[PDB]
Order: C-alpha cells, then structure tokens, then sequence
C-alpha cells in the first residue's frame, strides 16, 4: 500500500542531481545513503509504460553520484541481490525488453544504465 | 572499519549464467559483448594485455564460440567486439593447473569454423555498394588476436597453434574457399598470411603441411593459368604483373607462396 | 578491379538461350522444363548458393528471375515447389533481419528502403517473393503430388500453411517491417511482397482455421519462438493491419474468439505493457526546457584532429560554410605517403549526442581527389573506437551521405579515408554530424506499434467494435482477464502513442458495460485507485503501472464516466451508488479538520457526476434514484462547501452537485435555506452557496 | 628567441606583456592580408576566363592582353610573395645555422 | 565500361566483366592477348551521381598486318 508522488520524485531527483554536479568540483553518511541507493535502484528496476525514461536518465546519474560520493564507497554488492542484478543487465542485453534495434528504454536510457553500472565498478575498484 | 565484500562474485555469477542463455535465443550477442567489455576495463582502452575483472567460465565460452559457429551473418561492428572479447578472455584464466583458455580456445574446433566465416564471409550485401575489405581496425583487432594466441602458447605448445593455422589456410584455401573465389576481406586474409610466416611450424604434422601444400600449389597454378585477358590499371599503380618473372590479390597469392617455402 | 556483373550483352544471351529452351519444350512438355527452372532457382537460393552470400552478376539473377515469372508451373512436382519457397522464405527472413546498419545512397538515387513498406539487389529478392505468390496461387489436384491443371480445388497455400517454419518465418520477416503514418500520407518493396503473400494465403486457405492457426502460434511465442513471463511477439503497422484484414469477417471473429485468439491478445497487452517503458518527453523534459528532418549539425562545436603528424589543421572543414565552387585548392589536403593508404580525422564532441548522420563533402572542382572509400568509427566514451560497418565506396560521388538506421551515441567520431584511385591527395570542403541531445532546442527534431504495446490495444477495440451482433461475446470472452482494465486505463491516460484517445474509450465503455462488477471495477481504478491489482514489488514481473496519480481527470475520462451513469441497463443503480459513495467518501475525509483522489478529487469529476445524476433525473429510469439522495449527503456536501474558499473550483463544483440534489428534491433546499440561517452576516460562502444551488424552478 | 634572461625580473615581465600585445595587435593587422589571398584567387581566376574568352572570340589583341594580365597579376602577386618568402627561408636558414 | 570486339564487324562479343572505372582520370585498357579487331562496341555505364556522360576522347591503340603501321618503334 502507498502512493509514488512522481512529480514530487522528479523535482526532488532534478534537485539533488544539480547539487551533487556542483559538489563535484562535509561527508555524506554511507549507513543511511545505503537504503536511499537501495530504494532508487528498486525504483530503477519498478518502471513501465507509465514512466519515461527521461526520469531514469537522472535517477541513474543520481544513483552514480550518491555511490561514488559516500566516504566508503557502496559496492554494487551492498545495492542488488542476484535477482535484482539479473534484470538489470537483462534491461541492457536481453531480448525480452530489446527488440531487433529498438532498445529497452532509447540509446540514451541505455547509456545511461551502462554509465551507470560502469562508474558503481570504478567506485568499488 | 566495516569490510564491504566485493562486487566479483555475483556479478561473474550473472555474467556465466547471461553466456549460458546466448544458446536459446534469450539475449542478444552484440549488447551483451559490448556490455561485458565496458564492464571488464575498469582497471581505459582495448589493450590486450589488460586481464578482465570479470571472469567466464568454460562453458561459458563454449557456448558463445557455438552461437558464433551457427550465427547467421555478422555485421563490421559484432566481428570487431567478437575480436576484442577473445583477446581479453586469452588474458583470462580458468577456475572452473587447469588448461590454459588460449589452449581451449584453440582445441576448440568451432573456433576454426568462426575464423572462416570471419575470413570467407563479409557483411550481409544491400543496394548501397560496400568496398570488399574490412577496415585497417578490425585487420588490428584480428592482428592482435592472433598475437595474443601466439604469446600464450608459446610458453607450453606452439606446435598445437601452428597447425590450427595451417589447418585454417588449408580450409580457406581449398575447393570453394575464400581464397579460390576471392570473396572475403583481401587486407584480413593478406594479414593472417603476413601473421603465418613468422611462426615455426616445428613439430607440426607433415599430412597437414602435405594438404596445405597441395591446396596452396593447384590454387596459384589455377590462378596463374586462368588469369583475366584485359588488364586496366590506374596511373599510380605500377606493380608488375603475376606472368612478370624477374621483375592487390596478388599480394595473397605471393604470400601463400612464400609461405610453401618456408614449409 | 572489375564489376560484380555480366553486362547486357551476356545476359541478352542467357535470355534468348532460355527463350528458345521454353519454345522448343512448350509445343511437348513445358512440365519438365518447370522442374529445371524451378530447381534451378532452389539451388541458387541454398544455404551456400550465390542468392544467399551475393556471388554472382546481380544483373544476370535478376534477367533470370524475371524470365521465371511468365513461366507456367502447369503440372509441376509439389516437393520442388515445397523446397524452392522454404528456401527463398528463409532467405528473406535473413535479408530481412540482417539488413546493414549503414545506409549510404548516392544522390540520384531516389528508391524505397527494402524494409519499409506501402510505397539493387533489392529487386532481386522482390522478385523473388513474386515467384512465390504465383507458386502459392497453383492447384494441386489428384494424388496431390503434382499441381495438376489442364471436388473442391486444393491449393498450395494448404501445404505452406501447414509448415510451420514457413509461417513463422514470413510472419516474423513482416513484422520486422515498418510504415505507419506515410503508408496513406500495389508492391515495390520485398514488405510490400510478404504482405501480398500473405493477402494471397489468406484468399487461398481452405478455412479460416488453418489461416488463423499459424497467427495464434506466432502471438503465443516471444522472440524466436521463445517463452518466459515478459516475452511478447514482436508487432508491427503492416502485420498488425494484415492481422486486421484476416479478422474483417465474422465467421473469421467467431473462430478466433472459439481459438482463445481474445486472451491471447489481453494477456499480450498486458505483459507488453509491464516490459516497456515510454519513450515519450515527459515532466523530467519540461523542467529541463524551462532552466534551459530538423536534425542539428554538431561539427561546429567540436575539435577535430589527426593521427598524421604531417596533416594540416582541419579546422577549417568543420564551419557551416562551404568554400568557392571552383576554388583553386581544396578546403583541406592530405599529402599521401607512397606507402601508406589510410588517414584518419578524428573529431572529438565537449559531450555525448545521439549521431544519426554523417555528412562528407570532397572538392567539387576535382573530383579525383575524392577519397575512394571511407570507414566509420564511433565511440560513446571518446576512447575505444568501434566501426560501424565496412568501408563505403565513395569514388564518383559528389556528396557523402552516411545514414544510420539505428541512432548511435557518439562522443567522438573517426572517418578513415582510403586513398584516391588516381590522385595522391585527398580534397574535402565540409564535414557534418548531425544528429540530437539529451535535452533542450537540439533534443527536438524538425512506428509506435513495434515501440509501445498500443498494437494489441488496436487488435481489441476492432475485434470489439468491428460487428456490433459479435460485440457482446468478444466482451465477454475479453472481460475476466487480470489487470486488462487498469493497462487499459494507464494507456488511455498516457501521450499520443499510436492510436487516437476516441478509440480507447470505446473499448473502456464496451468492457465495462457487459456486467456490474466489471462497471464498479471501473469505476474505482478511474476514481480512486489506477494501480494494478495483486502487484507486489517483489515479484519482477507482475505489472506495476506506479506511474500515475489517482484521480486524474481528462475530457477521456469525463466521457467514460458519463457514459457509465447515464447509460440505462441492468445494474446501473450499482454504478450511481458507487458514484454517491465515491462522493461521500471523498467529502467526509475533505473534513480532515488515505487514498490519493480521496485527498482531493478532480472537480471535472464532480461536475460529472452532478450532471449524471441531473440527466439522470430528467430522464426515466428503472429505480428508485431519489431514494439514494439521502439527506445526511446533504448535510455532507453543504458543511463541505462551506468550509472551502469561495473562489477556488472545487467548492464550485460541489455547488453543482448541491444544486442537482435540489434539483431532485425541493425539500433538500428549503432544508438548505433551513441551515443556512434565513429561515445574518452572510459571507460570501453563504452567497456562493445560495447561488449555486438556487437554478431549479422548484428552487427559484 | 634571442634576448630572454639576459635582463632582470621587471624588463622580463615587460617583454613579456609586449609579446602578448604585440601578437594580438599583428593578428588585428594581418586580418587584412587573408583577404589578398581570395582577391588573387578571383583575380586569377578572371583572367584566366578572359584569356579563354578572347581566345574564343578570336581576339588576337585582346587574348594577348589577357594572358599577359594573368602572367603579369600571377609574377606581381608572387614577387611581394617571393619577397617574403625570402625573408622566411633566411629566416628558416638563421635557425637551422643557430641550432648547429 | 565494358568492351565487345568484333573481328568480322558484325557479331560482338564481349572481352571480359565490365572495368570499374569511377573517379579514374584516363581510362587505360590493355589487352593481355591482342585480338584482330574489325569494329568495337563500348558500352558505358550510367554514373554513380550524374545523370550526363562526359567524354573527350577514345583511341584504339593497334596494328596493321602489313606496310607501315604494322611493327613497334
């Protein structure tokens, strides 16, 4: 039970996204951005036709950012199960979602997972 | 402070079981080459030296050198990410005093039948007109590649890898081959003969250097009998003919022939 | 370097050769001469033959090809007709699926792309499919081994239908064909010829049975005859209006509802609808626009280098202007060593864009310093090159075009130029790439079938609406599937994707009017709750549908739920009693003094729901509609509107729907006047009210 | 190229802003010799097309002024182009002597 | 272009597959076998880009069986 306030989701996302390019020119508390990097990857992997990918282009980045930005790094371990990693990169290269030439979400919306993915592995590495 | 456990593990995981699915047509080749290379360089470029973070198994591997045994046609794009994922995987060692995965990779006999569809083949033919080559990137993918095959098995049996190759020019070079009918990539093929005449070929089999021999001599003498009766050259050229003793197809025949005499 | 062809005079020759065979075996035996041709023809479309890996003269094939068509077939093996279409089949399905993704034309050239639809080598497998709508059309007779012709005649078609390989192959071929908004702004593409294939099996199948079966086996498998949860056929325009014209009859109707073809369909929609995810500009590109063919060109921007230490600075090549018509020298020259046969510019982007063209232009004044063939590389991070296809021939042409089918995004890109035929220098005046961003005036330019799942949403609506006696059943059949009314409702609330908002609210009101619990079923995702039923977030493949919020409301919407109140059949006192709770509810949590809708419902929605009960009202109706005004409603609806700013809508509306329950009953309002004090200091809540619900004769 | 740390901090960041200035002020005043190049492309250009013309027409006088306007434009162009590039090539050989 | 050579001047016959010849500045074809020629037939493929044919000049290099004009210099 519980309702998704997506534009408020947007404005926030838009918000952060600005203010995390800027910092990346105080710490932030790896314990508690672990269950906010949780929650956005779940949400990443909740999308349908009624969401657009120009939201997931900044729920990705922002999921890189906040990865990348606590002290100890969050490992993509410590984000997904193996389930949860399985659709992921099934979004990418599966042939449920792509179709011939048209892929999951757009060449942007796959970009971006990919930039994403590969940033959460520099991270840890 | 807290120990955070690697990433490795799962991943490598969902990587065997994304190759293991290539078979029954659930995922997609070039994506997921492309997806597995961006993720095995974090630690810039292809180097072929650089050793993937993520790590394939044997099974893995054979199943993706089957799907490329049967895969109807390749584009440019999925030949040149085929080359640079068996570059790295030659880099990657086996877990599951195992032997060497260049060494599997060359004892696999699909890896023949994927070097000459690679070498015979080209990209599937629409109206627009396609120069009958393959491009200076994809000769070095397939450059490096062989290097790679040649350095890891130098160290244990180069004999096993220079009979692969004179098995390869032997099928390319026979009846209906490549060769014979001059359809694939002239660069690739003139490289891969450049890449032959290096090697040593010291204990290889003397049935295969018989067939080699015989399929490379009736090949030239077919080509010099049955030569074109019109010749039209342009300015800049000024390579002497194949009938011209004592003095770019012509290249490929010339190395083949070198290469008779070196064996 | 010599031509892939014969010449005229070659072919000319084969022609007449074949033409004197044809004339001296036709007054004996043309039969014999069908078996050669046609096995001919079988050989050549093989595995290895020269149709498959393009070996021989085009012209020649093609000469042969269009000789094949006058034949006669008359009396013709089966086994050879059997062999010859599931190999030119298969053949297709591979030039079909495997097209190139680079599509260089050179400027006279003004023909249709193979796998669009509905308008050289092209003309080859056109041809080829030709041969086969007249192989399908022959009657086979006697034994049923030969198709006899000098009780019911049997075609070829009944074989080929019954093969399923053969099936599924020209299906999926068509549906990986595309022509969708231009296709009404006849054959002259090879999708034009799967299409006339399948018109002309259609025609000639024995029943619809055995015409529908191979339809129902390709919905009912995913990519390649694939299962799983998420796994959906891939649809397209030209097979989703094949698949129309199939189903244009209703004994075709009857047997596809007897088949299950109506849950197939529900459950694909449904399914097709979880997997993707809309494309469309959306909130995130509104708020990026604000805080800021059409395609824009961004050379410009960029800085372009080479790998020659030699090389002049090509800076040059990069403005938007073209040089002189005849000037002297070229824009930029590159000085070719002996030995060396490629170089490479090298234009790197400040970011990422989505590359759809490159754009080459060599020195017009001579031509010989073209470059002879030119190589893309395209890199998405700047680093790692990566060649699209193989190298271009270019010599002759005076502008390079290079289209990519499918958009690539490119941070840097690498043209490696071959060196002239003739010339030891390379001229070129301009280079563009064009293509758009992410976001802002460059992201905008200037078929959603195969994008979004709107394809079987088409496929319901005609199968409901295309015979009103059949309307019923298909409705019935349709109805108890999960989830269908909420996909139904998401894709009704979503941009334009393919199929206008009138079609969907006819297939929305259809469904819903078949039974009561359908109608409440409806009621409620429309009003208060527009997500899936039964969907827990663990499970990764159940819909979701979390990207709306409740209580939404469209002039769409506003229509269905007229239609559901004012509408007279068994049950519709249901639907009114649904709508005053509704009501009820939403004004007592209004008195917080939950569901989202609840919260603050749409005032169009309570607009409509006054005027359904004043039509109501002014109509007959089958029950006791009078009786379900109760007064403690009322009181409700007044203590809500008073407690609420005069000038915002909401409080509006609820006037309306005060003033349709005066209309109803006079009592109500002299109760209202009770209330209000009359019966001082009247604010202007106590005016508005009073004005609003005073419009009634009674009440005047 | 010749007088740098022969003299003190002052006159070093002196010489310094005057090479700044300096270049900026001679690219001010050479943007008027990109145009003499196109001048002479379309000068060259036209009299060749006179040349051809009045050779055409048969001009004997005319076709003789023409051919010895495009010699006498291209030796004029090139002699203040010969000058300069002169002075470039000493320039080139004061280098090459001074580095060995 | 491809090149059809008649010895009797009636019958062509065609000497071998079309000679690619785009962005060529002078087209050069030598005959590996000298054939005794009566009449020859060119035919000229349509351009890539344009739809004219442009060309300034043909020769037919060869030789007479006797008197001048039938030995090299």
């Amino acid at each position: 039970e519980g309702v998704l306030d997506i534009p408020m989701i947007s404005w926030v996302v838009m918000l952060v996204s600005r203010l995390l390019d800027y910092v990346a020119t105080f710490t932030l508390a790896h314990e508690r951005c672990i269950s906010v990097v949780q929650k956005l990857v779940l949400f990443l992997l909740s999308m349908d036709f009624t969401c657009h990918a120009d939201l997931l282009l900044f729920v990705c980045k922002v999921l890189a950012r906040i990865a990348n930005a606590t002290r100890p790094t969050i490992h993509l371990c410590e984000i997904v199960n193996e389930p949860q990693l399985e659709r992921l990169l099934l979004l990418l290269v599966g042939t449920d979602f792509n179709r011939g030439d048209i892929s999951w979400g757009g060449a942007w919306a796959q970009y971006s997972l990919t930039c994403m993915l590969q940033d959460i592995l520099a991270g840890e590495l | 402070l807290i120990i955070q456990l690697s990433s490795v593990p799962m991943l490598n995981v969902c990587f065997n079981k994304l190759f293991s699915m290539l078979q029954v047509h659930h995922v997609q080749l070039e994506s997921l080459l492309q997806l597995w290379l961006t993720l095995s360089l974090n630690s810039f470029l292809y180097n072929a030296n650089r050793i993937p973070v993520i790590s394939l198994n044997q099974a893995s591997i054979t199943s993706f050198l089957t799907v490329l045994a049967w895969y109807p046609n390749t584009l440019l794009r999925t030949w040149c990410l085929v080359l640079h994922s068996l570059t790295l995987m030659t880099n990657m060692q086996l877990n599951s005093t195992q032997e060497s995965t260049a060494h599997l990779l060359v004892s696999d006999p699909n890896l023949i039948h994927v070097l000459v569809k690679f070498l015979s083949g080209t990209s599937p033919h629409g109206t627009n007109q396609h120069s009958p080559q393959v491009g200076p990137t994809a000769t070095q993918a397939m450059q490096e590649f062989l290097t790679r095959l040649q350095v890891h098995l130098s160290s244990t049996c180069p004999q096993i890898f220079s009979e692969f190759l004179l098995k390869l020019i032997h099928i390319l070079s026979t009846e209906r081959g490549a060769f014979q009918t001059g359809q694939g990539p002239l660069d690739a093929q003139v490289k891969l003969l450049e890449f032959t005449l290096e090697q040593n070929f010291e204990v290889v089999s003397v049935s295969t250097i018989s067939a080699v021999i015989e399929s490379v001599t009736f090949l030239v003498h077919h080509y010099i009998t049955c030569s074109d009766k019109v010749m039209s050259r342009s300015g800049s050229d000024s390579s002497v003919g194949a009938r011209a003793c004592f003095g770019t197809r012509d290249q490929l025949m010339f190395d083949l022939l070198k290469l008779v005499n070196i064996l | 370097q010599h031509s892939p062809q014969v010449g005229p005079t070659a072919t000319q020759a084969m022609q007449e050769f074949l033409t004197r065979l044809q004339v001296h075996l036709s007054s004996t035996c043309p039969q014999i001469f069908s078996e050669f041709l046609l096995k001919l023809i079988h050989i050549l479309s093989t595995e290895r033959g020269a149709f498959q890996t393009g070996q021989g003269p085009l012209d020649a094939q093609v000469k042969l090809l269009e000789f094949t068509l006058e034949q006669n077939f008359e009396v013709v093996s089966v086994s050879t007709i059997s062999a010859v279409i599931e190999s030119v089949t298969f053949l297709v399905h591979h030039y079909i699926t495997c097209s190139d993704k680079v599509m260089s034309r050179s400027g006279s050239d003004s023909s249709v792309g193979a796998r669009a639809c509905f308008g050289t080598r092209d003309q080859l497998m056109f041809d080829l499919l030709k041969l086969v709508n007249i192989l399908v059309q022959l009657p086979l007779s006697g034994n049923r081994e030969y198709s006899a012709r000098v009780g019911s005649p049997a075609y070829v078609a009944d074989l080929v239908l019954a093969n399923q390989q053969i099936m599924s192959q020209i299906l999926s071929a068509l549906g990986l064909c595309n022509s969708s908004a231009m296709a009404m702004i006849d054959a002259i593409s090879v999708g034009d010829g799967l299409f006339t294939i399948l018109t002309t099996l259609s025609k000639k199948a024995s029943t619809v049975h055995m015409m529908l079966q191979p339809i129902l086996t390709y919905m009912a498998c995913g990519y390649m005859g694939r299962q799983g949860s998420l796994a959906t056929c891939q649809l397209s325009e030209p097979l989703l209006w094949f698949i129309l014209r199939v189903l244009d009859t209703s004994d075709a109707l009857k047997a596809f509802h007897d088949m299950g073809g109506v849950q197939l369909i529900c459950n694909n929609m449904v399914t097709s609808t979880r997997a993707i995810v809309n494309t469309a500009r959306s909130m995130v590109s509104t708020i990026m626009k604000f805080l800021d063919e059409g395609i824009h060109n961004f050379a410009p921007l960029g800085t372009i280098t080479s790998s020659s230490p030699t090389a002049q600075p090509a800076e040059v090549l990069l403005q938007a202007t073209p040089p002189h018509r005849r000037a002297r020298s070229a824009a930029w020259s590159y000085i070719f060593l002996p030995e060396e046969a490629w170089c490479d510019l090298t234009i790197h982007l400040p970011a990422a864009v989505l590359l759809k063209e490159i754009h080459i232009q060599p020195h017009l004044a001579s031509l010989a310093t073209c470059p002879s063939s030119v190589s893309v590389e395209v890199s998405a991070d700047g680093v790692n090159m990566l060649p699209l296809s193989t190298p271009v021939v270019t010599s002759g042409l005076t502008y390079i075009k290079i289209q990519l089918v499918k958009a690539e995004v490119a941070s840097a890109v690498c043209l490696r130029l071959h060196r002239p035929r003739d010339a030891s220098t390379l001229g070129l005046s301009q280079i563009k790439l064009l293509g758009l961003t992410a976001f802002g005036t460059t992201s905008s330019a200037t078929d959603q079938v195969s994008k979004t799942s709107i394809g079987w949403l088409r496929l319901l609506h005609h199968c409901l609406t295309h015979i009103s006696d059949l309307e019923g059943m298909m409705a019935s059949a349709a109805a108890p599937t999960a989830n269908l009314l909420q996909t139904c409702a998401a894709l009704l609330m979503s941009p334009y994707c393919g199929m206008h908002s009138p079609n969907i609210e006819v297939v929305l009101v259809k469904i819903g009017l078949q039974s009561t619990r359908i109608g409440l079923k409806l009621i409620d995702i429309l009003l208060r709750n527009c997500a899936a039923s039964g969907s827990d977030p663990t499970d990764l493949n159940s819909p979701l549908l979390f990207g709306r919020l409740n209580g939404l409301s469209s002039d769409s919407t506003i229509d269905i739920l007229y239609q559901l109140g004012t509408t007279q059949d068994p049950g519709t006192k249901d639907r009114i009693q649904a709508l005053l709770k509704w009501v009820s509810d939403s004004a007592r949590v209004a008195a917080m003094k939950v569901e989202y809708g609840l919260l603050m419902p749409s005032p169009s929605h309570l607009h409509c729901v006054a005027a359904i009960l004043w039509h109501s009202y002014e109509l007959l109706v089958e029950y006791d509609l009078p009786a379900l005004l109760d007064q403690e409603l009322f009181e409700l609806l007044f203590n809500w509107s008073m407690s609420l700013p005069c000038n915002m809508v909401l409080k509006k509306a609820v006037d309306s729907l005060l003033c349709s329950m005066c209309h109803v009953h006079p009592n109500y309002f002299s109760l209202l006047m009770g209330w209000m004090g009359i019966t001082l200091a009247l604010t202007e809540s106590h005016l508005a009210t009073l004005a609003s619900s005073s419009q009634s004769p009674e009440a005047i | 190229t010749s007088l740098l740390g022969k003299m003190n901090s002052e006159e070093e960041d002196e010489v310094w802003q005057v090479i700044i200035g300096a270049r900026a002020e001679m690219t001010s005043k050479h943007q008027e010799y990109l145009k003499l190049e196109t001048t002479w492309m379309t000068a060259v250009g036209l009299s060749e097309m006179a040349a051809e013309a009045a050779y055409q027409t048969g001009a004997d006088q005319a076709s003789i002024t023409a051919r010895n306007h495009i010699q006498l434009v291209k030796l004029q162009v090139e002699e203040v182009h010969q000058l300069s590039r002169k002075a470039e090539t000493k320039l080139a050989e004061a280098q090459i002597e001074e580095l060995r």
